[PDB]
Parts: C-alpha cells; sequence; structure tokens
RNA sequence: UUGACAUUGUGAAGAGACAUAGUUUCUUUACUUAUUCAAUGAAGCGGAGCUGGAUCCACGUUCUAGCAUUCAAGGUCCCAUUCGGGGCUGAUCCGGGUU
RNA sequence: GCUUGUGACGGCCCGUGAAAAUCCACAGGAAGGAAUAGUUUUCAUGCCAGGUCGUACUGAUAACCGCAGCAGGUCUCCAAG
RNA sequence: GAUGGGGAAGCUCCGUUUCAAAGGCCUGAUUUUAUGCAGGCCACCAUCGAAAGGGAAUCCGGUUAAGAUUCCGGAACCUGG
C-alpha cells in the first residue's frame, strides 16, 4: 500500500504530548472511599492483639461449603409458608419443626445453657466486641464452634440481610451422622489447626516502599 | 463592528492571512523548511555515528 | 432588550439529537428506540444542518423537541422503570 | 384546564 | 498607651501592598517529571518592567507536555538574557546563564538565582536586582550542597532544589542618589504605605516611646 | 522562656530485678502507623527487568523567535469485505503508599 | 489667530503609567457536498420582532446644605469684537 | 460576601477555591444470553461592586401653556430568527 506510511511518535521528554495512561494508581478518590481503604491498611500494619487476630482463621472453603450444605436444609420458616401452617392449625382446631438458630442473645444463652451443637460466628462484625468473647465462651462450655466468612451468608441462612451468629441445636435423624461427621472435621480443621497459632499476635506487615527499603538496607549491610 | 463586515475586509489570500502580516510568514517558511531538513541532515548523521561507534 | 446569544433559537431549538433525546428522557438506548417505534416517533431533516448542529456537519438523527416532550408523559416508560426494578 | 400541580400532561398531541 | 504604627502596620487595613499594575508573582516552573528527569525548552518572549519591583521579568513560554497548549510563565531576568532565547529547564540542561538547574549538577563556584530553598518550593533566594548565590561545595552522601547568600549566610539546602545561572538584571540601582522627596514619593506610591516616616522622639509620650522632653 | 503529665506507637543492641526456662526497668540506635509541614493537573513514585548500551545511562529533545492536538500511524491475528469493525503491539512487568 | 480633534515624533522616571464582559481572525480538517444536477444565508434583495424602570423643573445672593427666600459652602461642558 | 469545611456557650467568626463525589458533552444493533446502559471526552468554581471606567445600533425639520436625540413627517442603523 504506496498511501500508507509509519509515522512513530515519541513520547520522550520534549517531545510530542504524552498519550492517554492508565492513572488508576494517582486517583484522588471521594473521602469515604480513602477513609475505608486507609482503614483497612492500618488494621494491616499495626500489631493486633490474639483476642481480635484470632477471627483472621476461618474455615477453608470445602469445610464451609459443606456446613453450608448442612445448614441449607435447616434454614427457617418464611413469612410466606408460615401462614399456610396457621390456616392449617385453624382447620384442625402440626410437627416438631428444625430449624436454625439465630440471634446473638439468643445464640450466647443456647451456649451458656449447653443446647447449641454447633455454633458459625461471623468474622466481619462491626463493632467486634458483640462476638470478640464467643470463642472463649464456647470452648469454657465445651461447644465446638467455628469462625466463617460473612455475616451476609449467615444472614442468607437465616432469611435476613446480615447474622452475626448461627447456631444448630437439634437436627434429624437422617442428618445426625452428617453433623457429627462435620464436627469432627471443624474439629481436625479449624479448632486443632488453629489452636497455636491463634494465640499470636497480628499485623506485622510493613507498607510496600518500607519493606523494599528494609531489604535494601539489610542487603547492603551483609554484602558491599 | 467586525461581525457586520464581510470575510474580505478582515482577511488577506494568504497563509495566517490577517493574524500575521507577509515578512513574519515568510520568515517562519523559511525557519520550517531550514530546520526540517537540519533534522533529516542530523538524524542520518547519528545513524552513521551509531553504525561507526 | 439585550442582545440574544446565539444556537439558542430557530433550528437549534426546534431539533434535537439522539443522544441528547436519550439523555433528556433518562432512558437507554434500547428503551428510546422502543418507545419511538411504539409512539411513532420518526427522524427529521433540518434545512440548515449547520444551523442545527451549531456549524457541524457530521451526520445526525435529529428529532422534534416537542415530540420527545410529549413522549416524556407516557406511561409505558413507567412500566418499563417498574420492570426494572422487578429484574 | 389549567395545572394544580407543578407536573402535568393535559393530552394534547 | 495609644497604639503605636508598628503595632497598627499588623491589622493590614491601609497598609497592604499596591499590587494593580503587578505582572504576576515571578516563580519557577511547577517541579515535574520532566525538570526531575530530563529538561524542557521554553522561550523568551519578552522582559518587562514590574512596578514595585527593581529588576525585570521575563516571560518564558513552554509547551505542556501533557496537553496541546502553551504555558507562560514570569521568571526573574538574569543579565544578559535577551528576547527570543532559548531557555532549557531541568536535571540534564546545560550550564548556561538564564538555564534552570538543580543545585546538584552544577560545579564549585557556579552563580546562580532565584535559587529554591527547598525543593519545590519555586524560587525564594537571591532575586533582588544585582544579587546571587555562591555554589561552595557539596556532600554527596547526604545529597546536600553548601552555598553562599548575599547577605554572606552559609547555608546547607538540598542537591534537588533548582537555581537558575547567572546574576539578577538590573544592578547598581542603588547607587543612584534619589535627590527628591518626591522621587521617594513614586517610589513607595508602587510598594506600601511606609513613606514619609515621623520620628518618634519628635511625637508625644503617648504616641511613642521615645517621645517626650 | 523553662519543666512535668497526656496525646504516645513498633524493633535491635547493651546493662537490671522472679533465683542460669523470658515478665518488666534504664541508655544507645533504628522504624512508621498517630501527629505535624508543603505541593499538584493528586502523571509518571518504589522495586524488578535471562529488556539493551557502557556500577552508570536511557544513544528518543540544545546552531535557528517555525510546527507538534481528532481512540496514532505502522506492524501482526481475526471478521465475512462494503462505506470498515475488533485484539496484541507501538508505549516491559509488579505494588495494599498522589508526591 | 482662538477652541478642539488627530498624526508622526521627541523629553521624563529606583514612577514605565487597569481588568473583565464581548467581537473578529488565523492554524487544524472531524465531516458534508455536483451532472442533468448540487453547494454557498461572512454578496445583494425580500419577511418578523425589540420587554421593564428613569425622562417636568431648579442646580443656587430664593428650588441643595447651613434651625431662613442666610454676602458662607457645593463637581463639570460651551463660549464673540 | 454564601456554599464545602473549620472555630465559638452563643449572637456569629475565618476563608473565597479551598480540605468537596461541586457537571456538562460525544458515540452506540457493544457479537448480541434474549424486557436491567455500555464505550468514551473536557475540566475549576455562587453572588454583589461604576447613571464620569468598558459597552450593539439615529439623525434632520416641525410641533406644546408646559414634552422632545422619546411625539409627528422624512430618511437610517443594530440585534435575534
Ligand atoms: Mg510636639
Ligand atoms: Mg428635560
Ligand atoms: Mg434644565
Ligand atoms: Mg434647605
Ligand atoms: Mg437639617
Ligand atoms: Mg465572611
Ligand atoms: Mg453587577
Ligand atoms: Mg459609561
Ligand atoms: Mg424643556
Ligand atoms: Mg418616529
Amino acid at each position: 500500500n504506496p498511501l500508507t506510511h509509519s509515522t512513530p511518535k515519541n513520547f520522550g521528554i520534549g517531545q510530542a504530548v504524552q498519550p492517554k495512561r492508565n492513572l488508576s494508581r494517582y486517583v484522588k478518590w471521594p473521602e469515604y472511599v480513602r477513609v475505608q481503604r486507609q482503614k483497612k491498611i492500618l488494621s494491616i500494619r499495626l500489631k493486633v492483639p490474639p483476642t481480635i487476630a484470632q477471627f483472621q482463621y476461618t474455615l477453608d472453603r470445602n469445610t464451609a461449603a459443606e456446613t453450608f450444605k448442612l445448614f441449607n436444609k435447616y434454614r427457617p420458616e418464611t413469612a410466606a409458608e408460615k401462614k399456610e401452617r396457621l390456616t392449617k392449625e385453624a382447620a384442625a382446631v402440626s410437627p416438631k419443626p428444625y430449624a436454625v438458630k439465630y440471634g446473638l442473645n439468643h445464640v450466647v444463652a443456647l451456649i451458656e445453657n449447653k443446647k447449641a451443637k454447633l455454633v458459625l460466628i461471623a468474622n466481619d462484625v462491626d463493632p467486634i466486641e458483640l462476638v470478640v468473647f464467643l470463642p472463649a465462651l464456647c470452648k469454657k462450655m465445651g461447644v465446638p464452634y467455628a469462625i466463617v466468612k460473612g455475616k451476609a451468608r449467615l444472614g442468607t441462612l437465616v432469611n435476613q440481610k446480615t447474622s452475626a451468629v448461627a447456631a444448630l441445636t437439634e437436627v434429624r435423624a437422617e442428618d445426625e451422622a452428617a453433623l457429627a461427621k462435620l464436627v469432627s472435621t471443624i474439629d481436625a480443621n479449624f479448632a486443632d489447626k488453629y489452636d497455636e497459632v491463634k494465640k499470636h499476635w497480628g499485623g506485622g506487615i510493613l507498607g510496600n516502599k518500607a519493606q523494599a527499603k528494609m531489604d535494601k538496607r539489610a542487603k547492603n549491610s551483609d554484602s558491599a | 463592528q467586525y461581525a457586520t463586515v464581510s470575510k474580505t475586509h478582515k482577511t488577506v489570500s494568504r497563509a495566517y492571512g490577517g493574524s500575521r502580516c507577509a515578512n513574519c510568514v515568510k520568515e517562519r517558511i523559511i525557519r520550517a523548511f531550514l530546520i526540517e531538513e537540519q533534522k533529516i541532515v542530523k538524524k542520518v548523521v547519528k545513524e552513521q555515528t551509531e553504525a561507526a561507534k | 432588550m439585550r442582545i440574544k446569544k446565539k444556537n439558542t433559537r430557530g433550528n437549534a431549538r426546534n431539533f434535537i439529537t439522539r443522544s441528547q433525546a436519550v439523555r433528556k428522557l433518562q432512558v437507554s438506548l434500547a428503551d428510546f428506540r422502543r418507545l419511538c417505534i411504539f409512539k411513532g416517533i420518526y427522524p427529521r431533516e433540518p434545512r440548515n444542518k449547520k444551523k442545527a448542529n451549531k456549524g457541524s456537519t457530521a451526520p445526525t438523527t435529529f428529532y422534534y423537541a416537542k415530540d420527545i416532550q410529549y413522549l416524556m408523559h407516557e406511561p409505558v416508560l413507567a412500566k418499563f422503570r417498574e420492570h426494572k426494578t422487578f429484574a | 384546564k389549567k395545572s394544580t400541580t407543578s407536573w402535568s400532561t393535559a393530552s394534547v398531541r | 498607651g495609644r497604639v503605636i504604627r508598628n503595632q497598627r502596620k499588623g491589622a493590614g487595613s491601609i497598609f497592604t501592598s499596591h499590587t494593580r499594575l503587578r505582572q504576576g508573582a515571578a516563580k519557577l516552573r511547577t517541579l515535574d517529571y520532566a525538570e526531575r528527569h530530563g529538561y524542557i525548552r521554553g522561550i523568551v518572549k519578552q522582559i518587562v518592567h514590574d512596578s514595585g519591583r527593581g529588576a525585570p521579568l521575563a516571560k518564558v513560554v513552554f509547551r505542556d507536555p501533557y496537553k496541546y497548549r502553551l504555558r507562560e510563565e514570569i521568571f526573574i531576568a538574569n543579565e544578559g538574557v535577551h528576547t527570543g532565547q532559548f531557555i532549557y529547564a531541568g536535571k540534564k540542561a546545560s550550564l548556561n546563564v538564564g538555564n534552570v538547574l538543580p543545585l546538584g549538577s552544577v560545579p564549585e563556584g557556579t552563580i546562580v538565582s532565584n535559587v529554591e530553598e527547598k525543593p519545590g518550593d519555586r524560587g525564594a533566594l537571591a532575586r533582588a536586582s544585582g544579587n546571587y548565590v555562591i555554589i561552595i561545595g557539596h556532600n554527596p552522601d547526604e545529597n546536600k550542597t553548601r552555598v553562599r547568600l548575599p547577605s554572606g549566610a552559609k547555608k546547607v539546602i538540598s542537591s534537588d532544589a533548582r537555581g537558575v545561572i547567572g546574576v539578577i538584571a538590573g544592578g547598581g540601582r542603588v547607587d543612584k542618589p534619589l535627590l527628591k522627596a518626591g522621587r521617594a514619593f513614586h517610589k513607595y506610591r508602587l510598594k506600601r504605605n511606609s513613606w514619609p516616616k515621623t520620628r518618634g522622639v519628635a511625637m508625644n509620650p503617648v504616641d511613642h516611646p521615645h517621645g517626650g522632653g
């Protein structure tokens, strides 16, 4: 094609106008976005006491999937089907129901009375003092507990937007073996595995540039 | 009042007619041609010096 | 009276481009096209396209501003919004 | 005929 | 006691600067990528007089590196700079009068002006007519430069601080007697309300502590 | 103007106390995350390139009062060729810090 | 010749002696546009419209201020032999 | 001299573009997942402040008891469409 020519552009200093580039790293974000990002960074940077740092150790993907598979079969009654029961009871005038127990005060009382077979505790609770005492209480009362990721996930479990805690108290005969196997799996994967590591302080991480500077200083001091 | 007259009264028939005068237009034409020729010469000289070095 | 501004009256107010019509209707392009088909809104050709588009000769689809303003009151638009909420 | 509210239709094509 | 003029001047009022006829604040370019890494060329379009300032100023036009347009800067004219001259500003700029260079890139004994106190403040030292800053030495380990100021003081500043090669134009201004209260009047009319001055001894003890007798 | 207390956090080294398992006290030396100062168009910061040339550099800009802007031309894979439209490159990668 | 406008100049400064609305032009060429038909409303002609508020008079040894129809005070333009 | 902010028990004070998510425009049959908007571009601050500064365009003759570059007659010009 004789009509087309190659005319490269010089994008060096003192040259043609700079082209458009991805400046996402230099975006002046809104103040709420900046606040939340810096808050998460600060939580990473500061040295975290172990009682708070224990909530960063949660169930793995496979165990969490098995747990929620068990709990979704006991997902509580919705308001639409409750009216179907009340009309049926009015015509007669119902069996014993099985459902996931939820609500912070109710679950804490169940743990204190040793009625809860298994407890799931959401890790992203703000304020954290609502659940920061739950692992120690479960350990003292001998109630199997597991920290899981997602109060929204527990809310979908109990037909809410969010839920700080979920509890399985009574189960059917077709699921007692599954519940016992899940309790043993959580004991092997979460309690015994994270027993030592949850006693340590967290958040011992530097920033990127600080880590690079420390590495360069260590390399220079070790070798010229 | 320049909005009321025709384009003949506000221009002359030359490049930069109006905004710039004839001598300045001539000087910038000369400068453009000579500097472009010098740029070609300098690029050829730099390529030859890179090859010889 | 003070001197009026150009490109505000005449063709510039009589005709409105498709992008401006969509922006004023606050709908998507697909919804706008379906509404135009339902209501029988059809593109128009100004006699002075440079006057209608501020001296640009670029190809543009124009509509009547009164037609778009009448289209603003169609209940099918509210039905579309309700369907979006339902989805 | 006349408008009572700020947003009216009055149905004239 | 009554408030003296020295205390009165702090409230502003009639003691503010007369700035109607000023050309604009005299500053270097903002320290950007081009000046940090390479250099950038501008052109001296005109050299103008600034009301209330002894030294002339120079309008220098650069090209915007990130947009197709022109940027006009107001520099303090060094002696020897002319209209149509090319000015180079950056770390890689040459050692010629009128160029803007970091202090770490010039040798000892270099004479500069409009010197940054900190890297990026766009000129703070040796701005009046006839004044200059002398580059005494360098400390590469701390990335510092020792300089001598017009008052005779010795200072240590960053090697990334910028300065303009040469001496500020318009020197020798104060060697001419004014001869006239009228010429002093026209001098301070373009600066501020600090003339004429009344002696404290000539006042009353209420007006000034030096008053009375 | 001077001193104390609170804001006030995290390490390393050397000296003390439970009587030679690490729980605290005092000096020195570091760090950043609180706090403080400044600037901008929060545009090029930090690290690395089996990137190249010779630990350092971009060999992309210095006779000249010119000019530099339309997702960038070109190169290479497709499309369904038709007025053209997409991808990689041109213009290296990574970062949880606008400088 | 008087008054006044203006032009090319010269003298002066350590004094070098406003801003903005607004208007035009240039550089650029995204585009659009003809063969039996197009283009050009910066050429001429033809058509329509221009809202609100002020508008008399004195302006001084009597219309302003000075308790007054007070020898005081109060900015400016034109100007014959 | 407001707003965004920050002081002050408070009446209110600072500051005038900062310390703000402060608003406009272009294209689209977005390779269709079937009735949900996708791809882009440019960017800095309210308002008040001159009947002597800046500024679109009108003149002549006649007419009243008192109006007059405004009315009447004739002849023009500007702005917007
Ligand atoms: Mg006396
Ligand atoms: Mg009158
Ligand atoms: Mg009169
Ligand atoms: Mg009176
Ligand atoms: Mg009185
Ligand atoms: Mg105020
Ligand atoms: Mg005003
Ligand atoms: Mg006037
Ligand atoms: Mg009269
Ligand atoms: Mg008339």
